[PDB]
């Protein structure tokens, strides 16, 4: 059960190195959709522009709480399907007739002129004028301003083409257009910044050609930088023992033999007699030297999880530990050891060197809160005149490899006792010099000893040039802003004594075989999914109002849906891993509290939100656009509205005043015929609830469609469609008068009518032109390849 | 009081106040579900309190609220004219207008025409004075400097623009109606509101410490109706109506929300209702 | 000021000064490890330097600390018979220490016998009295109540018991060595170290008006000074001189912690180190 | 002296003050853990009291952090206005606060109005007048222009404003309570503190002249006292008592630190716990 | 009226707390951590009763 996510990782790095192309910054030519359009002529000089459905998505809200949900339901899920049409493309193309000496460059966009004649039955003093509009219909060039402050301010030239057609479609379009040019910038605007983030001379960016910095190209909302990955402190530790373990698959050390060899080569002691530092390196094996070599990355780069060490030891010593002390002690540098660490080795030391002190008194007598310095006190002993053991140290490293990052780094201890010339580093002086031996209990060390463990300490020269290279790609990779992170799971930075002494007696190292791109490719990875969490929190979840702090706990099961169904999609398998093993040191709660604030700081929220907000209120101003009526009038004495007549031949559409209105009519179905009949006597009654009705617009000849309003089975009940009936007047038989009798003949004694209508009448053919926004691509054209970087000239 | 009112408060104080009114709203849920066990108030507050989506706000403690507010309050009133880039602000002219004052206009504020003719006593709500020398009927005689609404009382040797019992202008003028010599004395009582919200005094002599305490070379602990002319003074003359009640709305809530914060009664209905 | 100091008072006093020992702790570990970002130094020290656990407190808030220093305040000092038992006071057995007093003695307190012989002026480091009559030679003509330790310097005209430069009680006397006629003017100056501490002075008057505001009827914000002659005063005569001073170590730890928790600067060795 | 400080002063000296503080714990690190008297402790410093990790500064010697705090001191206190980010610091409010001051006012700045009426001695601690002339009671005659703090002892003949002998006003103002003719005397002895600190009184002499060999077109060598009267008396107008205590802090620090540097001693409270 | 109106009882069996301890201290074994000796010898029997 410790092994099963290790595959997980090993898996996420490797399909990592599969390369997958983005379009993310790539876009393609869009044209604008054409909506269905009605339009027809009751007489000379005055043309109709009926309103037909466009979109049929809604949801009734059967609690009948409020309107507005409704309405919000409307533009959500037409917006939904708005923005998958225009995912990654620009309105760029459109119908037109080429310029010529026959005169300017003229749009043809809406629908064609020439069919006005046959659907609205022009006479030849109207047709005239169709060719001065065609003739009219020039397009108009300007300029538009793209990018932010943190981004560059570039310069879009752009079009306004005119088409014929309706108001509404004009709002859709230019709805459209504001949506979609939304974070847009230049290639040269983009390369000034790569060259700005990356600083170093040695990486050279591609120039740009005379047509390539104009083109067009699409950014990112917010830009990860250095506060992003600040915000991530509390659970960067796991990150980081998970990236150094998972990208460190081999450890430099030397096998076991050769250093008894040395050992016995430099001991001036005869092989029959018995020595005890001898006969304990004979039992130690370099098991697990790749854990203690991770453990070691982690401590160097984090100074806060330094090494703890366990002692099986508790009162008393022996050989083993008395030899594993001193091992550790010449060849574990103090930087990368906690303070008690270093306090329990030094009083091991010392206690043998002191003429009267012993180890349980000095354990007895220090506190654990003054190890530092008691340890420095010990130290400071065994550096004066009298006795001398130099001690194992380290020091920083600035080298890094090239590579692009977006991210600043610093600077880590090394893992390892050299300097770059390759001597080793002792925090005091070289040379081993003792006044007596080494005697606590009955156990003893010559003088001579420790010189030979000194010799056999030394580190190989030959291995200085694989000894750095991990070092520099592991300085290279990890964002400095991480260095002052805590630790959460204390068994990583946990060894017991054995194990380290013998990582430090056969001089082991950290080694690796990857390369620097992949780690940094991991790392982005990471921060492109804290990203995404951000953005979805901001879009759907930044509500100050209500359910903060104050809320039960049986609230949180809908808050984390959305985070671990985010954390469910491909890409975001590092962070979701890394989530659900530590769960018990990292709850959910302060993971979501930490997205939260992440997102609440200047993260961006996704342009639909906007989009939507705006599209609502085009929702509630033309209800039939969408299918729907706010409410219906049954009465059984129809008054119709005059005004209608000069466009239908006749409508569903009264203005009796209501009276005794109704909520919904769920409450008019569930009663009684004989209060029903009641209510109808008194005057006309108004059902208030939102339906879903649709519109029939039909012509004198046509015979009309039955529609079942009321079905008067066993109660008055209403239908949930409610289709109305609208024949048109046309100048085909506009003097004539139509009898109402097809109309109320297939219509019951009670009649459901229409309270409002809303249609749009033009008074001059030249008010048909509109205008749409396009991209100029002559002048500004869409980018087509990624900014990259020169390599492999052929 | 010295302090220089820059002409981007009303954005300033448009988000000073929506603050007040969260950290009040969020004080009443709070206090609303008190366990009453062993731990005390003051903890149970310090520990749910704070809000967590507020953009510009960087802590969940009530700590947080505290220290934003003070950025807002420097940033707006005072001699640093510093644009606080960390709060949003995307259109300083949308402005969701302030709920109608509701102080009583008790110390009417008035000058006298500088000819000194007229001696000037206070009372509850009414100003008189007595003439020193003789005066002819139609000329001023005492006008308001601090701009008050509302009815008109017992009105006596003297004259107001009124209609129905109600004042014309919002800074009316007392001018005698008759020939009145050997030093006469004449009232005039008004039954009106001034500027300002009279609820949650309290917290208010409280907080104004608060905030002296920190801004103890530019504010000092005062009276309400003292700081509220002071500050109306300040204003810029190129200010509105719509704009001035904005920045006099905030002016008088961080005083009475800071001092809330430390004394955790309620909250005024001025306040809560934004 | 009104307050009746009981037998329990050391318990509650080695409490209320390891629980302001912790506190100067935290705060000043918190204000080592504070790098400057978007947060202040307040709210990153009321999200962490709160948190302190001891019996009795319930709270990883500085709100906690400061209702806990309330509560001991009033249960040790104050009128009221309270008494925390949720407190580590059952196992109050034995007291550390404190620490000794560093405060110099300026304005010394004596009191003249009887007899309106000698008139009393003070001096930033001596006393003197001029005498309106004859005067016998070896006689009492002042006495000190507050108890001072330190040497003797400059005497005229009067004798203390000193050997090698050095007080042996601490409450000297000093009378007149000579017979001398009227209007002689005898004087006596102490680089001595009266009860309480020096360091810190600063917070005192921000704590003491902290919590005079809670106990408004019982006590007056004034000086150091004058706080620790009347807790003195009011000590009971059956004390020993080990309890009383933590009772008056605690006694001034109290403001002085209460006044650091609201500015967030250093806090006094001998409050730190007790 | 001739310098002006410029208007973003605080950001700079936090910055100093933050360095100056790491300098001190660093050398007082050493300290400690100098345990071998074959080498000189001056070798021991040089060899490894130079590597501090800070933002702008990249230097592993003391003469880095020397030639460190000249430009900080240089940009903040001898020439004009420069902006705060050019050293790197991330935000401009978000200082954190220095220790409060602990300097004994021994020397204390008055100013006689004009007229001459009195005459003016300093003693120790307090300040003695003598009238040339018939003065009434109920006149000022004597002003503090250094900011003071403290209580109040020995008064005689004169009224100050103080509640429970502590000084209710920063600057204090010396008036007469009853008419005293021929050539009286009058005084007013003050146990308070004042705007520098006291501690490393040596160490800012030798330090003072090594930042005066530098700036010696600016800077000269004089007393502690009259070098923080003169900063404090060239501080800009519009500038909160919050900010000032931040830049004097720094003032006093930087010669401090400079003469710490030559002389391997200890380091003062003030400097190291900030 | 408890006993009738409290039906069962939740909790984890103890198999998913032992690994949840196995992965939340990581000793070797032949080390005597008593911890696990102690743990590993439970039963959830009694559970509605308590």
């Amino acid at each position: 059960l410790d092994n099963v996510i290790k595959q997980i990782e090993a898996l996420s790095v490797i399909v990592n190195r599969s390369e997958k192309a983005d379009d993310a910054q790539i876009l393609g030519p869009n044209t604008y959709k054409q909506l269905l359009e009605h339009l027809f002529s009751p007489e000379e000089n005055v043309y109709i522009l009926l309103p037909i459905q466009a979109y049929t998505g809604g949801v009734i809200d059967r609690r009948d709480a409020s309107f507005s949900n409704f309405a919000y339901s409307i533009a959500s899920k037409l917006m939904m399907e708005l923005s998958a049409a225009t995912h990654n493309k620009i309105f760029t193309d459109y119908t037109r007739i080429a310029a010529s000496a026959l005169g300017p460059e003229i749009s043809t966009e809406g629908m064609p002129l020439f069919s006005l004649i046959e659907s609205l039955e022009l006479t030849e003093a109207e047709t005239s004028r169709l060719p001065v509009i065609q003739d009219s219909m020039v397009i108009q060039k300007s300029t538009a301003t793209v990018g932010n402050a943190q981004q560059g301010i570039s310069t879009i030239n752009i079009k306004r083409v005119p088409f014929v057609g309706s108001a509404f479609q004009q709002v859709i379009d230019q709805l459209l257009w504001e949506y979609s040019t939304t974070s847009l910038t230049t290639k040269e605007q983009r390369r000034q910044r790569i060259t700005e983030m990356v600083n170093d001379r040695r990486i050279m960016i591609q120039k740009l050609t005379l047509a390539e910095k104009p083109q067009v190209m699409r950014h990112v909302t917010t830009e990860i930088n250095n506060d992003l990955f600040f915000k991530m402190s509390p659970v960067a530790q796991l990150y980081i023992y998970h990236l150094d373990r998972a990208f460190l698959d081999g450890v430099g050390f030397t096998p076991l033999a050769e250093k008894q060899q040395q050992l016995q080569l430099q001991l001036k002691t005869n092989i029959l007699t018995a020595n005890l530092i001898r006969s304990a390196i004979n039992g130690m094996n370099t098991e697990s030297n790749l854990e203690v070599a991770i453990k070691m990355m982690q401590a160097a780069q984090l100074h806060r999880a330094s090494i703890e060490i366990a002692f099986p030891m508790n009162v008393s010593l022996s050989p083993e530990i008395i030899v594993q002390c001193f091992i550790v002690w010449m060849s574990i540098p103090e930087q990368l050891l906690s303070d008690r660490s270093n306090f329990i080795i030094a009083a091991v030391i010392w206690a043998g060197f002191s003429a009267d002190d012993s180890y349980a008194d000095i354990m007895r007598r220090s506190a654990r809160a003054s190890d530092r310095q008691n340890y420095d006190i010990i130290k400071a002993a065994l550096s004066s005149r009298k006795f001398k053991l130099p001690r194992a140290s380290t020091t920083l490293f600035d080298e890094n490899e090239p590579v692009v990052r977006r991210y600043q780094i610093g600077r880590v201890y090394a893992p390892f006792p050299v300097d770059r010339y390759g001597s080793p580093v002792y925090s005091n002086c070289t040379k081993v010099e003792l006044a007596s031996d080494y005697n606590a209990e009955g156990f003893t060390i010559r003088k001579d000893d420790f010189r030979a463990l000194q010799a056999v300490l030394r580190i190989d020269e030959d291995r200085a040039a694989d000894m750095f290279t991990t070092l520099r790609i592991m300085i290279s990779s990890i964002p400095a802003v991480w260095y002052d992170a805590e630790v959460v799971h204390y068994p990583h930075t946990a060894v017991e004594l054995e194990q380290l002494a013998a990582y430090g007696l056969t001089g082991a190292y950290p080694r690796t075989n990857h390369s620097v791109d992949t780690i940094v490719k991991t790392v982005n990875n990471i921060s492109a999914t804290y990203s995404t969490i951000a953005q979805m929190l901001s879009t759907i979840d930044l509500d100050p109002t209500r359910y903060g702090t104050s809320e039960s706990i049986d609230k949180f099961k809908i808050a984390w849906e959305n985070v671990e169904s985010v954390l469910n999609m491909e890409g975001n398998d590092f962070v979701k891993t890394i989530m659900y093993a530590y769960e018990d040191n990292f709850p959910k709660k302060d993971f979501y509290m930490m997205l939260k604030q992440i997102a609440s700081d200047g993260q961006g929220a996704h342009p639909i939100a906007a989009a939507i907000d705006q599209l609502r209120t085009i929702v509630y101003r033309e209800p039939e656009r969408f299918g729907y009526i706010d409410s219906v009038i049954l009465t059984h004495n129809p008054d119709v509205d005059t005004a209608y007549n000069r466009f239908f031949h006749l409508h569903p559409i009264v203005t009796n005043q209501p009276s005794n209105t109704i909520k919904n009519a769920q409450l008019w179905n569930e009663m009684r015929l004989e209060q029903q009949v009641e209510h109808i006597k008194a005057g006309p009654v108004r059902i208030i609830g939102p339906f879903h009705v649709t519109y029939n617009y039909l012509s004198e000849e046509e015979d009309m469609p039955a529609t079942s309003h009321i079905i008067m089975k066993d109660n008055m009940i209403l239908n949930d469609h409610l289709t109305f009936n609208f024949v048109k007047r046309e100048r085909r038989n506009n003097k004539k008068r139509v009898s109402s009798f097809r109309y109320k003949a297939v219509e019951m004694y009670v009649a459901v009518r229409i309270s409002r209508f809303q249609l749009e009448v033009l008074r001059d053919l030249h008010d048909l032109v509109r205008s749409r926004t396009y991209l100029d691509v002559s002048k500004s054209p869409l980018a087509t390849t990624p900014i990259r970087v020169v390599e492999y000239v052929r | 009081m010295n302090l220089e009112i820059n002409n981007f408060a009303p954005a300033i104080s448009s988000i000073g106040s929506q603050l007040c009114s969260l950290s009040a709203q969020k004080l009443l849920t709070c206090r609303k579900q008190y366990g009453n066990g062993a731990k005390s108030f003051e903890e149970f507050y310090a520990e749910i309190g704070g809000i967590i989506g507020m953009m510009g706000i960087n802590s969940q403690t009530p700590s947080g609220i505290r220290e934003a507010i003070y950025r807002l309050y420097q940033s707006a009133f005072l001699f640093g004219d510093i644009f606080p880039e960390s709060f949003g602000i995307q259109n300083t002219q949308n402005i969701k207008p302030p709920p109608g004052f509701t102080a009583p206009a008790k110390k009417l504020e008035v000058v006298l025409p500088q000819g000194g003719a007229f001696d000037l006593i206070y009372n509850n709500g009414e100003i008189r004075v007595t003439t020193t020398r003789n005066v002819q009927a139609g000329d001023l005689v005492c006008t308001v400097t601090f701009p008050i609404q509302g009815s008109v009382i017992a009105t006596r040797n003297c004259h107001v623009n009124e209609i129905g019992g109600q004042l014309t202008t919002t800074r009316p003028e007392i001018i005698a109606s008759v020939p009145m010599p050997a030093r006469t004395v004449i009232v005039a009582s008004f039954d009106a509101i001034e500027i300002g919200y009279g609820e949650g005094d309290d917290l208010f002599a409280i907080g104004i410490a608060i905030l002296s305490n920190r801004f103890n070379g530019q504010i000092t602990p005062m009276s309400r109706h003292n700081y509220m002319t002071q500050m109306f003074a300040n204003l810029p003359a190129n200010m509105s109506e719509r704009d001035s009640s904005a920045v006099l709305h905030f002016a008088q809530a961080a005083p009475v929300v800071l001092g809330m914060m430390e004394r955790l009664t309620g909250a005024p209905k001025w306040v809560l209702d934004y």
